[PDB]
RNA sequence: UAAUCUUAU
RNA sequence: AUCAGGAAAAUUAAUGUAUACCGUAAUGUAGACCGACUCAGGUAUGUAAGUAGAGAAUAUGAAGGUGAAUUAGAUAAU
RNA sequence: AAUUUAAUAUAACUAUUAAUAGAAGGUUACUAAUAAAUUAAUAAUUAAUUUUAAAACCUAAAGGUAAACCUUUAUAUUAAUAAUGUUAUGAAUAAUUAUUAAUAAUAAUAAACUAAGUGAACUGAAACAUCU
């Protein structure tokens, strides 16, 4: 229910111009916990509409659809969710594909190095914050790790 | 009702078949729906496709809350502020001084203050059937340029009256939406940012969440050839 | 009488309209003999016995997992005073799934170490790069 | 030791101690489930402890 | 649109 | 539709009185329903008969 | 003559397969063993797809009376079945073959000679069975003129290695993927 | 009778 | 007795077992199926008060379930 | 400035002629959503073009099946490791969960025309069998 109204009335609703739903972009800069959170939020939302609704149509016979709208746009923003979350993953999968080409992971590397390590005019926040990035080392084992502090030694002998 | 058809779509053919009538046949389909409806339901105007729909605010000359006056009508050589508009009909409601009918209504639809059933009630008219005002009136409105503006919050266009482009009519400034409701996020929380993109090793969504995303059985997604697969292949 | 205010026979049927009818429409579960069993798409959960019992494997059972910290200030809507935002990806043809782009926001990242972007500082912003 | 009737019963009954399931969970995690579900009012033959 | 004119006529009578 | 049991009851909030709620209000839909009944079943000299 | 029959007979024009392209729907579990004969498989005396009928179709036509009263009637060939000696197989093959295909068999000096002839008339005139004994002869007689050498050892010797330096790594390596990795090389 | 050719293992 | 009477799918012991889905109304000697009709036709099974009797025959009928989409009079000839 | 004739639509077929190119249904629901790229023309538009997302089940062929069902399990297996974890005199045994590797599947796709195999009877002959 909601606040334990048998039914929401036009004024218990929440308008049609106060209200909006979620913007892809918007979206797109929320974390995964967050986004799990605003979709079960939404369900919990169309479930309490549904039920509403349910008896709007079977009962009274109503052609209102107040509340069915709603439910589409609750529907919509959690297929913009859905879809974001998808994209995502497939985005992280595209970078990983494109550093396992090896002369572009390597030329990625000498970017870095050039421009804000081995620079003068928070060095070790970076290397901390690119430890995290590029290998598996936070403050567990594998090939990849190894590399990573082999690169970090070598960038130690440089400076 | 006592109909459960709502939680479901069944008889999916029948449905697409009604809902999309020939267009030759569109009066036979609503000669007998103007007659179910009561006076002071129907409209005279034309219920167009959603298709053919004014959606963009350019497609709309006009926006709920400017001034214009009425003619081609009764109420001819009337200023009126445009109210709101209707979607499937492609018209404005006007304000008291628009083009209004006297008709009976039930007390289920009565106001606080009526003596009689009769009730004088707005009719619905074109985007064509009225033109601008500014007093002078417009005869016709161009659109050249785009901004964003504050209070609607769109990159709505510049309405030019034809002719003149420097001769800029303004938009409406609209009613402030004061938002007091409990499904809304506040600005603060539905725009700050919880994600960056910072590891290739970790992927940021889990493994297990991975089927409720996608399809891992897609028949759409086909494979990509091999050198065995094609040796295999060719005789 | 069936029914008392139809006292003469009118063509009205005991029960229903019309008696005819499609017969060729899908079968249901209520329909058919005993042995017909339709199902519902619910339980390709475990095994079924030699016997005729059956055997629920947990590992192909679903759970609901929700999470464990609950962020209720997002809501189902966002308050229409917030415009909608609108990201730009000028200079990367691949769009959000460009490698490219990707690697320079792990970079950004890198450098900086997670400051919000434009639209997420700022509330009257519309349009972003990210 | 026991039968399989009284386990599930006390299985049940450890899972309500904890505040955990009083229930085996299953394996197939749905992260975003899509699934609505309407509650109903209560027939004549139900008590004050049901739910549809 | 009679429908969403009785609602408005409706909500000014309220404010 | 699937009956639940649940260790502690539960009843429903009591449905609005037609004045109250505007939505759980029955006797328009029912009558504009017997409108429409009335006019396409209306046949011919009950054209002339007053409406119910 | 003419083999009409025969060269009428049009099969699906099999689209070439590069490596980096997208799947067909329907590709086939086992590969394929033969190569593809230019004329298909016949689709009307199917009889002879089993056997070395030398393009001798059934015919149709009338059985004519005194009267001149038409009736239809057919005309077999003059099938035999005939273990006939393969020197390439150096095994005895057993098919069908028309009286006639059996003679040229004779003629030309054994079964291989009579499979293997250049000719685009023989090819049409070799069934489907006809175009695979071919193709299983010269493979044969290709096999015995040129053996591998006039490698396998050294795959074997690197592969342990291989699958210690992957283990070493983290991942664990089968033969068979080794082979199909280490084929072209 | 290593022409055909039936059967069985 | 002659009429000679189906098929096909281990054992302990150890260790499990947080219990799937689906039928479930009413109708079924019928107005709710087949018979163009609420059609004296057709429609499978077990029950099927007691008292009688050889009996599920025949009488009755406790309980149950009915009393019907024609009534009211009239009862010539037929 | 109004109406009127004729012409023109997303909104007919049919016939000819010229040009052009050679292609999802259905069922019902835990409904089956799309995102972007520059170029030119005109900050936002608009054209074209490149790409990209999701797309339940059924429609002979994973395997059934009394179409939209069911059975099978790639949210699997085989590992390897990581960690809490057990029988166990670290230590070899397994229990998840988590990673990573490696291993598979995903036929609705026309009709007309064309080529080939087979090949009538009525009818015509004023009959009729040759012949048609």
């Amino acid at each position: 229910f909601s606040n334990k109204k048998f039914i929401r009335s036009a004024d218990d609703l929440p308008p049609s111009s106060h209200i909006r739903p979620w913007s892809i972009p918007e979206l797109r800069h929320k974390s995964f916990n967050d986004l799990h959170s605003l979709w079960y939020n939404c369900l919990r939302e169309q479930n309490v509409l549904a039920r509403e609704n349910h008896l709007l149509k079977n009962i009274v016979g109503s052609t209102h659809d107040e509340f069915s709208e709603l439910s589409n746009s609750i529907r919509t923003t959690m297929w913009q969710i859905r879809h974001v979350l998808n994209e995502r993953e497939l985005a992280y999968s595209a970078s990983r594909e494109f550093l396992q080409d090896e002369s572009e992971r390597k030329k990625f590397l000498d970017t870095l190095a050039n421009d804000y390590f081995l620079n003068k005019d928070e060095v070790a926040s970076m290397l901390t914050r690119f430890q995290l990035a590029i290998f598996g080392i936070s403050e567990t084992v594998d090939i990849n790790f190894i590399d990573g502090i082999k690169f970090l030694a070598n960038l130690k002998l440089q400076r | 009702s006592g109909s459960y058809q709502h939680l479901s779509n069944v008889g999916s053919r029948v449905m697409k078949r009604l809902g999309n009538r020939p267009k030759n046949f569109l009066p036979h389909s609503e000669k007998f729906i103007k007659k179910s409806t009561p006076e002071f339901m129907k409209s005279d105007l034309k219920e167009v496709d959603e298709k053919t729909s004014f959606k963009s605010e350019k497609e709309w000359k006009f926006i709920p809350g400017d001034r214009v006056v009425v003619m081609s009508g009764a109420s001819k050589g009337n200023i009126a502020v445009i109210k709101s508009f209707d979607k499937r009909t492609n018209s404005f409601i006007l304000d008291e001084n628009g083009p209004t009918k006297t008709v009976p209504v039930p007390k289920q639809f009565w106001l606080e203050g009526q003596t009689s059933h009769m009730i004088t009630i707005p009719v619905s008219i074109l985007g064509k059937d009225l033109r601008l005002v500014a007093t002078v009136a417009v005869r016709d409105v161009s659109f050249n340029g785009s901004y964003y503006d504050a209070d609607y919050k769109k990159v709505m266009p510049y309405r030019c009256v034809k002719g003149q482009p420097d001769l800029i009519i303004p938009w409406p400034k609209p009613d402030p939406i004061d938002v007091q409701t409990n499904l809304a996020t506040d600005p603060v929380i539905a725009r700050e940012q919880t994600f960056w993109v910072d590891s290739v090793v970790r992927n940021p969504i889990p493994k297990k969440a991975i089927p409720s995303i996608r399809n891992p059985h897609s028949k759409y997604k086909r494979g990509t050839l091999t050198a065995k697969d094609i040796a295999k292949l060719v005789a | 009488l069936t029914r008392p205010w139809k006292k003469y026979r009118d063509g009205e049927l005991f029960y229903g309209l019309s008696k005819v009818g499609n017969k060729r429409v899908p079968l249901t579960t209520k329909q058919g003999n005993k042995t017909m069993y339709k199902g519902t798409r619910a339980s390709g959960i475990g095994r079924h016995t030699k016997f005729g019992g059956y055997v629920i494997n947990w590992k192909k059972v679903r759970t609901y997992v929700t999470p464990d910290m609950v962020n209720f200030e997002l809501k189902p809507y966002v308050n229409a005073n917030v415009p909608p935002l609108k990201h730009e990806f000028k200079g990367f043809s691949g769009g959000p799934l460009d490698p490219r782009l990707q690697l320079l926001k792990i970079k950004e990242y890198i450098v900086n170490g997670r400051v919000q972007s434009e639209g997420a500082t700022d509330t009257s912003c519309y349009k972003e790069r990210g | 030791d026991i039968n399989v009737s009284e386990k599930i019963y006390k299985w049940t009954k450890a899972g309500i101690e904890q505040g955990k399931e009083h229930f085996k969970v299953g394996g197939n995690k749905v992260y975003f489930p899509k699934a609505r579900i309407i509650l109903l009012r209560p027939n004549a033959k139900h008590t004050p402890y049901q739910a549809k | 649109d009679f429908m969403s004119w009785f609602k408005r006529k409706k909500q000014e009578e309220h404010q | 539709k699937m009956t639940i049991e649940m260790e502690e009851p539960f009843i429903w909030p009591e449905e609005p009185r037609p004045d109250e709620n505007s939505f759980w209000d029955s006797t328009t839909p029912d009558n504009m329903e017997k409108y429409r009944e009335e006019r396409l079943n209306c046949l011919g000299s009950d054209a002339n008969k007053p409406g119910t | 003559r003419q083999w009409r029959l025969i060269e009428t007979r049009k099969i699906a024009k099999q689209p070439n397969y590069q490596v980096g392209d997208a799947k067909p729907l329907h590709m086939p579990k086992e590969r394929k063993k033969f190569p593809d004969y230019k004329y298909g498989e016949s689709n009307i005396f199917k009889q002879s797809n089993k056997g070395l009928y030398g393009g001798s179709f059934v015919q149709f036509g009338n059985n004519i009376s005194e009267s001149k009263a038409k009736t239809r009637k057919k005309w077999l060939p003059n099938v035999v079945k005939k273990g006939l000696w393969s020197e390439t197989l150096n095994r005895k093959i057993s098919i069908k073959m028309t009286a006639k295909v059996l003679k040229t068999i004779s003629k030309e000096g054994g079964i291989d000679n009579y499979l293997t002839k250049e000719k685009s008339a023989r090819i049409k005139e070799l069934g489907p069975t006809g175009w695979k004994l071919r193709y299983r002869v010269l493979k044969r007689k290709d096999e015995i003129e040129n053996p591998p050498h006039k490698r396998r050892r050294l795959m074997s010797f690197l592969y342990p290695l291989e699958k210690l330096e992957y283990r070493s790594v983290g991942k664990d390596l089968n033969y068979k993927k080794f082979v199909e990795l280490f084929a072209d090389v």
